[PDB]
């Protein structure tokens, strides 16, 4: 899928997307989601 | 993050 193998994607039921990077070990509401559409 | 404080870093956070 359009997800990079280094990236980890989940969306919260609140309607917010947070990608956890196993690289840096951080969660990202700062998403390729809003960065796209 | 410009959005509200996100889920604590668990690999697969259940929400």
């Amino acid at each position: 899928g359009p997800l990079p193998p280094g990236w980890e994607i989940r969306n919260t039921a609140t309607g917010r997307v947070y990608f956890v990077d196993h690289n840096n070990r951080t969660t990202q509401f700062t998403d390729p989601r809003l960065s796209a559409n | 993050e410009l959005e509200s404080p996100p889920p604590p870093y668990s690999r697969y956070p259940m929400d």
